[PDB]
Protein backbone atom coordinates (compact mmCIF):
# COMPACT_ATOMS: atom_id res chain seq x y z
CA UNK A 1 0.00 0.00 0.00
CA UNK A 2 1.77 3.14 -1.24
CA UNK A 3 1.78 6.25 0.93
CA UNK A 4 2.43 9.80 -0.26
CA UNK A 5 4.31 12.69 1.36
CA UNK A 6 2.71 16.14 1.25
CA UNK A 7 4.83 19.30 1.17
CA UNK A 8 2.93 22.13 2.84
CA UNK A 9 3.70 25.22 4.91
CA UNK A 10 1.81 26.48 7.95
CA UNK A 11 0.70 29.73 9.57
CA UNK A 12 2.88 30.86 12.47
CA UNK A 13 1.87 32.82 15.56
CA UNK A 14 4.48 34.56 17.71
CA UNK A 15 3.15 35.46 21.15
CA UNK A 16 4.69 37.19 24.17
CA UNK A 17 3.24 35.98 27.49
CA UNK A 18 4.24 38.05 30.53
CA UNK A 19 4.16 36.35 33.91
CA UNK A 20 1.79 39.09 35.12
CA UNK A 21 -0.28 41.97 33.73
CA UNK A 22 2.72 44.33 33.44
CA UNK A 23 6.11 43.77 31.78
CA UNK A 24 8.27 45.58 34.31
CA UNK A 25 12.05 45.84 34.09
CA UNK A 26 14.20 42.88 35.08
CA UNK A 27 11.51 40.28 34.33
CA UNK A 28 12.38 37.51 31.88
CA UNK A 29 9.15 36.41 30.17
CA UNK A 30 8.83 33.49 27.73
CA UNK A 31 8.44 34.02 23.99
CA UNK A 32 6.46 31.28 22.23
CA UNK A 33 6.75 30.71 18.48
CA UNK A 34 4.62 28.03 16.80
CA UNK A 35 6.01 27.39 13.32
CA UNK A 36 5.96 23.96 11.69
CA UNK A 37 8.16 25.21 8.83
CA UNK A 38 11.23 25.31 11.09
CA UNK A 39 10.59 21.79 12.46
CA UNK A 40 12.62 20.04 9.77
CA UNK A 41 13.44 16.94 11.85
CA UNK A 42 10.91 14.80 13.72
CA UNK A 43 13.55 12.81 15.66
CA UNK A 44 15.73 15.64 17.02
CA UNK A 45 15.68 19.18 18.38
CA UNK A 46 16.06 22.06 15.91
CA UNK A 47 17.63 25.20 17.38
CA UNK A 48 17.55 28.47 15.47
CA UNK A 49 20.94 29.95 14.62
CA UNK A 50 22.09 33.06 12.77
CA UNK A 51 25.31 31.20 11.89
CA UNK A 52 23.29 28.38 10.27
CA UNK A 53 22.28 29.20 6.67
CA UNK A 54 19.75 26.34 6.81
CA UNK A 55 17.78 28.27 9.44
CA UNK A 56 16.37 30.83 7.01
CA UNK A 57 14.09 32.86 9.28
CA UNK A 58 14.89 34.22 12.76
CA UNK A 59 12.70 36.55 14.87
CA UNK A 60 14.15 39.99 15.47
CA UNK A 61 13.51 43.10 17.55
CA UNK B 1 -26.26 3.31 -13.09
CA UNK B 2 -29.31 1.02 -13.38
CA UNK B 3 -28.74 -1.62 -16.07
CA UNK B 4 -25.20 -0.41 -16.89
CA UNK B 5 -23.85 -0.39 -13.33
CA UNK B 6 -20.44 -2.07 -12.85
CA UNK B 7 -21.25 -5.75 -12.35
CA UNK B 8 -18.75 -8.43 -11.32
CA UNK B 9 -19.30 -11.93 -12.70
CA UNK B 10 -18.22 -15.24 -11.17
CA UNK B 11 -19.17 -18.73 -12.29
CA UNK B 12 -19.69 -21.44 -9.69
CA UNK B 13 -20.44 -25.15 -9.47
CA UNK B 14 -23.54 -25.31 -7.30
CA UNK B 15 -24.43 -27.99 -4.78
CA UNK B 16 -26.70 -29.58 -7.40
CA UNK B 17 -23.84 -29.79 -9.91
CA UNK B 18 -24.74 -27.13 -12.50
CA UNK B 19 -22.35 -24.31 -13.40
CA UNK B 20 -24.74 -21.52 -12.49
CA UNK B 21 -23.24 -18.01 -12.36
CA UNK B 22 -23.45 -15.64 -9.41
CA UNK B 23 -23.09 -11.91 -9.96
CA UNK B 24 -23.29 -8.67 -8.00
CA UNK B 25 -23.37 -5.04 -9.10
CA UNK B 26 -22.94 -1.65 -7.45
CA UNK B 27 -23.83 1.71 -8.95
CA UNK B 28 -21.03 4.23 -9.59
CA UNK B 29 -22.88 7.52 -10.12
CA UNK B 30 -21.40 10.98 -10.51
CA UNK B 31 -21.73 14.09 -8.35
CA UNK B 32 -22.33 17.76 -9.13
CA UNK B 33 -19.16 19.62 -8.21
CA UNK B 34 -19.77 22.59 -5.91
CA UNK B 35 -17.15 25.34 -5.53
CA UNK B 36 -17.55 28.24 -3.12
CA UNK B 37 -15.54 30.85 -1.25
CA UNK B 38 -15.37 31.27 2.52
CA UNK B 39 -16.62 34.89 2.49
CA UNK B 40 -18.79 37.13 0.35
CA UNK B 41 -16.26 40.00 0.39
CA UNK B 42 -12.47 40.04 0.64
CA UNK B 43 -9.86 42.67 1.43
CA UNK B 44 -6.42 43.08 -0.15
CA UNK B 45 -4.31 40.00 0.64
CA UNK B 46 -7.24 38.46 2.52
CA UNK B 47 -6.02 34.91 1.76
CA UNK B 48 -9.02 33.67 -0.21
CA UNK B 49 -9.51 29.89 -0.08
CA UNK B 50 -11.28 27.78 -2.72
CA UNK B 51 -13.21 24.76 -1.43
CA UNK B 52 -14.13 22.25 -4.15
CA UNK B 53 -16.36 19.34 -3.10
CA UNK B 54 -16.69 16.71 -5.84
CA UNK B 55 -16.06 13.05 -5.06
CA UNK B 56 -15.47 12.04 -8.70
CA UNK B 57 -12.00 13.64 -8.79
CA UNK B 58 -10.65 11.21 -6.18
CA UNK B 59 -8.64 8.75 -8.29
CA UNK B 60 -6.94 6.91 -5.41
CA UNK B 61 -7.99 6.10 -1.85
CA UNK B 62 -4.31 5.72 -0.87
CA UNK B 63 -2.46 8.70 -2.35
CA UNK B 64 -3.40 12.34 -1.84
CA UNK B 65 -5.00 13.66 -5.03
CA UNK B 66 -3.60 16.99 -6.22
CA UNK B 67 -4.11 19.29 -9.20
CA UNK B 68 -1.33 21.65 -10.29
CA UNK B 69 -1.61 24.82 -12.38
CA UNK B 70 -0.47 24.91 -16.00
CA UNK B 71 2.49 27.19 -16.78
CA UNK B 72 2.89 27.13 -20.56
Amino acid sequence: TPQTILVGFSFASIDIQPVTDEWTSGQEIPVVIVDADQNKNSRADEDLDLNNPDVTLIPAL
Amino acid sequence: TDEDAPRVNYNDLGADGVTTPVSDQEEAPSHSGVVSLNADSYKIADTVVITVEDLDLNVDSDLIDIFTVVSD
